[PDB]
């Protein structure tokens, strides 16, 4: 079906800035496009309907323009409540698609993550499972990539990660990634590595340990 | 003033049928051209359109979910119901219903269709978790180690959400990061809580974990191993 | 499939 691509997917800014988010459709949607702002924990809120009409009760710093395949939302003077995720929605064709969203967060000096790797506890091992956790602490911007390697084999499909919300004092994020293996598989290898790529790191940093080494 | 609110079960098991109700006030589903739609949002993901129904009773569904969705209205009760069959874990999401305006009319004559291009009022949303797991307490394991040091606790295999974690009975707050839990393929949640301190403080560190649902409190003191 | 009003 019809594709709606938002740009950029993520954007950093400060109070008072002017930002503009754009949304492009794969086929023309005339003026049937709406913009929403969604704050964490809340439902999306309508800002602009029919590509450019200002929704009632919505502050005038919000503006929408465009028609056909290209639309833009601009917030002229960013306020603290605007740090949020924005979505565009097409209503010309069924299904009524939403774009991927664009996250707007507090801008701050680039900061590389402090990385730490934790081996599984002997207590967990006795239960038969092995969790290897990797921590990326206080970094910025939000995008980071974690790659698990076991005896140099690239791991896939056996890890999960979660990211904290932007810190209100730091403006940094932290990320936790868990590699999970059976105790048996765990025992069949030695070098457990967490490889981290991030804008603040000249090149990828790797933190690792050799299993059973004492 | 238009308001909508979603209701239904917070927890549902795979293969089961999920029935969600949207009760609203401020408009009638008998008003001209009005619509009520459903949109969902898996945790951390984008909004996904599901279906919509209009007062003249036309219905439309997401093509990807068409076979599992039924939307219906009960005009006299001011409710719209969405029934999803055969749910699976990927259906865990926050589900929202929303109002869609019909064209503006002048002396009962449609003169403006621009107002239909948006879903203008939304309900708060209803969190729905799909897992065949039964109330279960977490196992708590230690996570042990600019020149900052890190340690923590891995709160593993519990259900359902939430769990609370604090450090040193609430006295340790700076440098603490408790991550949002991930729902494992097993249907149980898992989360880590860590804390960063000056590589010298290694002071004592104990995480206090509490999963109300299963009556499971645990305090786990964590230290820099090696005996 | 065009929206209801298009």
């Amino acid at each position: 079906a019809l594709q709606l691509t938002q740009s950029p997917s993520s954007l950093s800014a400060s109070v008072g800035d002017r930002i503009t988010i754009t949304c492009r459709a794969s086929q023309g949607v005339t003026s049937a496009l709406a913009w929403y702002r969604q704050k964490p924990g809340s439902p999306p809120q309508l800002l602009i309907y029919d590509a450019s009409s200002l929704e009632s009760g919505v502050p005038s710093r919000f503006s929408g323009s465009g028609s056909g395949t290209e639309f833009t939302l601009t917030i002229s003077t960013l306020r603290p409540e605007d740090f949020a995720t924005y979505y565009c929605q097409q209503l010309h064709f069924y299904p009524h698609t939403f774009g991927g969203g664009t996250r707007v967060d507090v801008r701050r000096t680039v900061a590389a993550p402090s990385v730490f790797i934790f081996p599984p506890s002997d207590e967990q091992l006795k239960s038969g499972t092995a969790s290897v956790v990797c921590l990326l602490n206080n970094f910025y911007p939000r995008e980071a990539k974690v790659q698990w390697k076991v005896d140099n084999a690239l791991q896939s499909g056996n890890s999960q990660e979660s990211v904290t919300e932007q810190d209100s004092k730091d403006s940094t994020y932290s990320l936790s990634s868990t590699l999970t293996l059976s105790k048996a598989d765990y025992e069949k290898h030695k070098v457990y590595e967490c490889e981290v790529t991030h804008q603040g790191l000249s090149s990828p940093v790797t933190k690792s340990f050799n299993r059973g080494e004492c | 003033r238009i308001t909508l609110k979603e209701s239904g079960p917070p927890l549902v098991k795979p293969t089961q049928t999920l029935t969600l109700t949207c009760s609203f006030s401020g408009f009638s589903l008998s008003d001209f051209g009005v619509g009520v739609g459903w949109i969902r949002q898996p945790p951390g993901k984008a909004l996904e359109w599901l279906a919509i129904i209009y007062s003249d009773d036309d219905k439309r569904y997401s093509p990807s979910l068409n076979t599992r969705l039924t939307i219906t209205k009960d005009t006299s009760k001011n409710q719209v119901v969405l029934v999803m069959t055969r749910v699976s874990p990927v259906d865990t999401a926050t589900y929202f219903c929303a109002h869609r305006r019909g064209p503006t009319t002048l002396f009962g004559v449609p003169i403006a269709r621009g107002p239909v291009n948006a879903m203008d009022v939304w309900g708060q949303g209803i969190t729905v978790t799909i897992s065949s797991t039964s109330t279960k307490g977490p196992s708590v394991f230690p996570l042990a180690p600019g020149g900052t040091a890190a340690l923590g606790c891995l709160v593993k295999d519990y259900f359902p959400e939430p769990v609370t974690v604090s450090w040193n009975s609430g006295a340790l707050t700076s440098g603490v990061h408790t991550f949002p839990a991930v729902l494992q393929s097993s249907g149980l949640y898992s989360l880590s809580s860590v804390v960063t301190v000056p590589s010298s403080s290694l002071q004592t560190y104990t995480c206090n974990v509490n999963h109300k649902p299963s009556n499971t409190k645990v305090d786990k003191r964590v230290e820099p191993k090696s005996c | 499939a065009l929206d209801k009003w298009d």
